[PDB]
Order: C-alpha cells, then structure tokens, then sequence
C-alpha cells in the first residue's frame, strides 16, 4: 500500500454531526442565545476564508421553513461566550436562499464577507432573530453547514494541527 | 500505459471474484466494511487521487409493513429521510427517493410525496388487509471511508482522516462537472491489495433483493480510478 | 481580531431606526410610503450597481396592480426632492418577488450612483392608479444592497469622524 | 459641554420611550435584559466610566399565600433571604427587606424580623382565612451586567467581562461616598444606540404592580452617568 | 461607539457559579477531600496578592451556621489533586466573621496571609474540618468568595492571558 | 491439555448450578491509538502477538 | 519530571473515569477494543516503549 503525504492544511467543511459543534432549540425574539455553537478543538487550528460559502438551513417543528424577514448572524467570539463587534460576518436574512439550490448553485451559493480564524479555544456563535408571532426553531431538523469540500466551485475551511508547525503560535496570535 | 476508468459494485474489470460485499450492523454502531476491491493478478497497479476521480453511491434499506383493512396509504419509518437533494415533488428527483413493491400483486408502487421531516412516506395505492410489503426507502445519517489492507486483512494507513456522511452524499446533485463530488486523499497499491469501502451507520443497508423493480442490485457505487494497465 | 475597514457593508430594510412608512391610499405620489435618513456623523454610500428589492403588499396580503410605479428619490434637507440624482424610476410588476432577491437575472440595480450626506433623506415616492386597493406597511418590506452575496453590491456606510 | 447626570429606569432626561424595562426568566437560567436605554435623537453622544461613576439598583421579587385559620405569622419564601447590609433588626435598615400588603385590608403590614438563614420571614399581624396577600421581599443569588447593541439587536463587545452578584450588591451599604459602589469598564455610544441592563437569576423580578405601598415603582436603579450635552 | 483598551491585568473575583470551579457536601470529621475545588482554566493566569479578601459562608442543609470550632483551610496544590505544604494560605476558624457584615465590612473583611499563584493547569483546594457529632455541610447553600472587586477597600484577584505577554511563561515558572 | 477437557475433583450433585471460568487461547492482541473522536491516526506495532503465546511464557 | 509506573485495567493514577472496558464480539470475529485507557487532564503527556516496558495481561 501506499499512501499521499497529504499537506497539512487539510480542506474540511462543518456540519451538525461532530463533537466540537451544539445546537439548541429557539423560541422568537430571540436574539441572544447561539442556536448553534462552535469551539475550537484542543491543539488544531481552523481558518474560514472570506469567500467562504454558508448555508443555513434550518426549519419549523412541524417541517416548515419560517418567516424570510428572520435574520441570521454569524458572529467571533472571545471565550466566555463574550462577542466581539469586529470580525462579525454573514449578517444574512432567511430568506433569499432557495435551498433547493442553495449549495447545489454557485449563484445560490452565499459567501461570507471578510476573513476569519479561530485560535485553539474559541467560540463562534450563530444568533437568531425571528419576528414575534412566528413558528420556533426545531434543533433536529435544522442544520449548519460551511465551506466547499468536493466541488470545483465555493471553497474550503482549512484545518491545521497546532502542535505540527513552529508559526501556528505566531498565526494565532495575529488572528 | 496510463487509463481513467469505473468500477462497480459488481464484476467490471475485476470480474466478480476480487469484489465482495457486506452489510453493516445495527445494534453495535460500528465502521464496518460494506464493500471492498482487490487488485487482481493482472494488472501492475492501480492509483487513486481525490479532486481528479468522481464517484457516485447510491445506497437504500429495506423495510416492511403488514396490509390492513384500514386505509393507511402512509407508513412511518425507522430512518432519517429527506429528498433527492431536496424537492417536494415525486418523478423530478434524479431518481426516486422510496421505492415499494407489493408481494401478492407483483407491481410497482408509485409515491405520491411526503413530509420529509419526520420518518414519514405516503402510498398512492391502498394496500389490502394481509397484503405482503416491501419498501426501499433512502438512506440517511451515516458515514463512509476508505482503507487499505496488505493482502493479510493488516492495516497499514488510511486513505482520507476525516469521513464524509451520506446523508451530504445524497443532498448534493451527483453527476454534474463542478459540482461533482471528490473527495480527498491519493491511495495507490498493487497486486493482491486491497481497497475496503466502509460504512457507519445504524440503519440496515442492502445490496440484492431479487424482487426490487428498478434493476437488480438495489444500490450501487460507481468510483472513478487510474490503472497502469 | 483582524482589523475591518471603515468601509463597512451593509443591507438596508424596515426594523431601523433611520427608515420609517406609512400607509398609502391610492393616486398620491407627494405621499412618500417610506423615508430613509443619515444618522449622525455617519456617510452612506449606494453605488450605481446597487440591487433594490421592494415587496409591497395589499392588506389583505396580496401583491397590488403591477401598473403601479415606484421611484426612489434623493431629496434635499427639509423634505424637498430634486430632479438629479434620482434613481430606481420602476414599475412594480416586473420583479418576480419569489425569485426577486435569490436570482441575480431577477433582481434589478439601479441606475447612476448616489450618496448621502449625514442629514440628507432619500424618499420612495408610489403612485397607484385609482380604484384599487392601498398600501398595507405592516405587510410591506424594502431590502437595497445584497450583502454576504456574490453577485449584486452592498450599502457602503463609513463613520465621518 | 460635559455634564454628569443620574438615569433612571423611567423617562428622567430620556423621556419614556428610549427606555424599556423587561422581566427575566425562571425556568430556563439565562441571561436576560431586563433594562435597556436607548441613545435619544437629541444628545451627541453618552460615556460611562468606572471608578467614576456611582450606582443604584434595588430588585425584589413578589410572592403570595393564601388566608388560613391557623396564625401564620410566618411565611416561608422561594427566594434566599438576607437583611439589608446584614442586621437582624428592623427600620434600622437602609430600606425594608420585605414588604407585605393585604389585599382585603387595604393597609401596610410591619414586619418584625425574620431567621435570615433559610427562606423564611415573620409577620407582625394576624391575616385571616380566605384573605389574599403580596409580599415584596428582598431578592438575592444573580448576577447582573451589561453590554452594547449597534441599534440592530447586534452586540458589538461588553462593557465587563465578569459578572457582580446582586446579592453582594445588596450587601454593601449604599450612597456612602469611598464605600460606593463603582464597577469597571469605559464604554461609550452615541445616537439610537442601547446599553441593555442584564440578569442571570432564578427568581421572578417585578418592575411594577400597582398596589404597592412605598412608592409606584416596585425596584429602581439610578446609575451616574456623563453626557456630551 | 468607543470602549477603552483595558489593561491585561483585569480585576476580577470568583465565586460558585463559574465554570472552573466546583464542589460537593461533606459530613463530619472529614478533613481530606476539597468542599470547593478551583482549577486553573487553560492559557489563563491567575493572581491572588497577600492582602486578598476570602469570605466562606458555609451553611446547614437546615439553613444555619456551623459550629464555629470548625476550621477551613486554603491550600494550593500541586496537579493531580497534591497539596503542598509550603503556599498555604487561610488557615482560619470558621467562626468569627459576622456573615451579616463580613464582606460588607473592612474590619470583619478577613484577608489572607502571603501571597499567591496560579499557573494555567493547578488547583487550589478549600477543606474543611467539623468536628464529630455535628450537621454536614450542605453545596446548595454555601458559598466562597475571594478578592474585592466593586468597592474602593479589599484588593481583587488578577487575571491575564498567558498568550498575550511574553513573560507570562517567565512568571508561571517563577510561581 | 489436548482436547478441550478438563477435570474436577469434586462430586457435582443433580440439579446444581455450576461455573468455571478456564484459559483462554486462540487469540490476538494489539494496540492502536485514538486523537479523541474515535478516529485513529496509526498503530503501534503491525503485527498482532498472540495471546496464547502469552500465556506459553 | 519523569517516572515508571503500572497501570492496571482499574483506577490506579486515572480514577476509574477515563478507563473503559468491555467484551469481544463472538459470532463476527472481529477486533473489538476490549480496553482502553485516556490520557486525563491533569498528566502532561504519556509514552511507552518495547523492550523497555513489562507488562502482564491474565
């Protein structure tokens, strides 16, 4: 047998099924909680490229999309779940994907605006608003995904072993 | 030298011997090995590289129900389910999400739509009491990968870390350039080695029925690969 | 962090505090169903190529007779329009509102560039012909600039300071 | 040009309607705004300083019996319970701990002591079978903060990153100038842009319920703040 | 808006519900095991100076005092849950403070002995000794408090980033 | 020793429940790491020793 | 900073917490995973070396 060396910087993507990632339902009006939560593993280092592709998802209880005017926010965080202003991205509306086509087209295809990383203990959450008098979110229907593996269109989230390179210190702390 | 050619599930180049096949288990959650390839006496070697090859895998389950004098023209699941990279329509799909045949009358069944939220799927038919069912509906919530075996069923290395679930695999139009699948990784290996395809999945997957309408094999892969002759 | 630059990109809509509407009858263009202004200290930018996206709606919740004209309006200070620097002189039928904002075909730019000073206003100016059903602004929604998209153009905004 | 004003939980130099005032939340422990104030039109723009800049800030609860033969004169509560700046006795303190009224008997109830170490609390009068009664006690184990929002329900960055217990807020005697109360941070924000007020605890929190005694408004705060005219 | 670049140094103080703290009951005669344990959380550093405030507020599950021949005893460990001899501080009697005044006052306000350290992976331990024949300690009502954030009296408990200074390694190491 | 067989010196009675917990051979033991997901990264050693020449020595 | 110690298939210096065992599997042979052993939060690190370790395994 033989195997690639693969480079280090390895092209990955997210979704809800792994561990360093958690969702939790959401009611309405609901600005603060993250829906979903994301945290930087032990020891590796993620990078999200500023034309990456996003592509929420999510869904009623009853299977259901809700109201387009809901808003969606990625959005860095220091740890403690503490936001920050700056590095703030993909301040999107729910509506306007097609998600039928969403991540198929590369039109469809919604990319982030500015660059982003995410040091070994970190936090990047996803709020939520949705106007009163509208349908909650259902966790188990909903989803997250980001990045671009296995397509010539959209790009990747890159991925990287802290503990291998000698400037992954240096990279992160210039963030 | 140097070609660009599939390989199936089933025979192809290799001739139906080198091949084998295998379903998962249910009950222990564990990455067994549903399909493996290896390399005949024949050829010199065979390589594989990720975004350069193209694949396709299409895999299903099976379930039953029993015929009842009331009117149930739906059936619930055991299984996540969601359409053919999403549609509410039956018949635009790339291919049909479910599939049901009925024993006694031994006809297809069409599909009407259903709610793809819930383990739910409606029947357009109304089947009679007693009447003997089968269905093979999609697939959902799993995980496939590579590795490789030395002729001795002794690992050595693995072809890509990181699995890729199935569910993605379906929600992605196949067979379109550029938006195509690749995945990562470039494997390669010789005379007698082995390449085995392997799952991670709770729901029971299938590979022959001798009663499914739409061909005989049920599911399928289709992976492009590079031989030296 | 990674410093951002004072040139932000943003999308415009109904839930701010410097937009506002009100409902309109039928046959009245002085009436502005919605007015946008400059917060303090801050400068917008709209460039010529600048997606717009109106969705207004009847009471009953239905689309109004597509013969109706919008205008987007630049104005001076105290509520006075002027003539240059108008932009967006559109019908309302022509959109495909389900397919407005995700296809790029669909959506429509506007037409030159276009600036506001700190306290300037921009006016949407809607004429709808007699014997038909008014405005409803509980139902009603604007988007311009498409943010966090490939195709389209995104509101400028910079702090003058 | 620079002033230095006190703020309150209604109108004062804002006007009632930059305002706004929300319960919290019980069952699911988060952290909710419970205060909010919103730049007006009119000003350039508000800073806010520690070590600067003196406080207020006096949250209850409610809670409520039912009338029975037996004399109570006693109550047990949901709440932990503790005198106000510590001492066992009455009307010495700062304020009351807790406040009773009968709704029957349109009048005041004293309050003679309590045990301050589990939640209990005395009655002076004798309340009647049937008659109903609201309580106003000191409320105790939360936390309290405050962060920025860009006009969109958008935050930006927080004034503090570690929270200051109520209850330690409760237990430093107040309006004493070197013991003041002055927490951290230097923020600053200008036109239609909100400092929102937030608690994390269990217990149910009032702002207003139009039969209570000693004044209108149940709890308060009044925070010291300076302004660009 | 403007917020103003904080020092590193922040002042800050600790207390039950934080996520590097923990505890559990204990009953009688019962000196070995940690009823509140603090740990270190990672690429942080703490700082608690000779002159810190402490303030246990121990309770009955009853909701009473204890008796006041109890004694507790701060004490710093080496990993693996090894205390240390040497660094101990607060060896105090749990009667004596005034509860109702103990923060409250300067006076009343007990501080520790020497001075203190935290390296990002260690562990402070707070056991407790009751004597026999006594009620245990009960975790839903007690409390520890240290440092004096928010009052112009009392000191606070530093905290920095280990990976913003450089010499933060030099201070780990010099404990 | 030679067949799978093995004998007791006590006398069992009818109907007495009994349990016996012999060698075990026949078998292979390895090892492997995990970098805390359940996914392997490699293997200490390739070639598997076998248990029952564990016991042999 | 370094020292040679025994791990046992219980407790010892982890805490009975981050050991797990558990059974093989009969009828499918197959390479189960019949113990294993995490590395806690509070070790730096942990090696192993042949023709240097012993070991016992009844």
């Amino acid at each position: 047998p033989e195997i690639g060396n693969n480079g280090a910087e390895k092209q990955i993507s997210l979704h809800k099924g792994q561990p360093f990632i958690d969702t939790q339902d959401v009611g309405a009006a609901d600005p603060n909680t993250p829906a979903v939560t994301i945290e930087g593993p032990s020891d590796y280092v993620i990078a999200i490229d500023a034309g990456t592709p996003v592509a929420p998802e999510f869904r009623d209880a009853n299977g259901d999309k809700l109201d387009p005017s809901t808003r969606v926010t990625i959005q860095k965080c220091d740890k403690q779940g503490n936001p920050l202003g700056d590095g703030i991205v993909f301040s999107d509306t729910l509506g306007r994907f097609e998600y039928s086509k969403m991540r198929s087209d590369p039109d469809y295809m919604r990319k982030t605006t500015t660059s982003l990383m995410i040091d070994e203990r970190e936090i990047v959450k996803i709020f939520v608003e949705v106007p009163p008098n509208a349908n909650g979110m259902d966790a188990d229907n909903s989803r997250i995904t980001i990045g671009d593996d296995t397509s010539d269109y959209g790009k990747a989230v890159g991925i990287v072993e802290h503990g291998d390179l000698s400037p992954a210190e240096s990279k992160a702390v210039r963030q | 030298q140097t070609q660009e050619y599939t390989i199936n599930h089933t025979g192809g180049v290799l001739g139906d011997s080198y091949v084998t096949t295998a379903s998962n288990q249910t009950s222990p959650q564990r990455e067994t090995a549903v399909l493996s390839f290896e390399c005949p006496r024949k050829f010199e070697e065979i390589n594989y590289v990720g975004q350069r090859d193209a694949t396709r895998f299409v895999p299903r389950t099976t379930e039953s129900i029993t015929g009842s004098a009331n009117d149930d023209t739906v059936v619930d699941l055991t299984a996540n389910i969601q359409p053919v990279a999403g549609e509410e329509v039956i018949a635009e799909q790339d291919y049909p999400v479910a599939v049901a045949y009925n024993v006694t009358q031994g006809v297809e069944v069409d599909v009407v739509d259903a709610d793809y939220a819930a383990d739910t799927v409606t029947l357009g038919t109304n089947p009679a009491d007693g009447d003997e069912v089968k269905v093979w509906p999609i697939m959902s919530d799993g995980d496939v990968q590579f590795r490789l075996i030395n002729q001795f069923g002794q690992e050595e290395g693995r072809v890509y870390p990181w699995s890729t679930p199935l569910y993605r695999w379906h929600d992605f139009p196949q067979l379109k350039r550029g938006r195509e699948i690749n995945l990562h990784g470039s494997a390669s290996w010789s005379e007698n080695e082995t390449l085995e395809i392997l799952l991670d999945a709770p729901q029971a997957l299938t590979w022959e029925d001798s009663d499914y309408p739409r061909g005989q094999y049920v599911t399928t892969l289709e992976q492009d690969v590079e031989i030296t002759l």
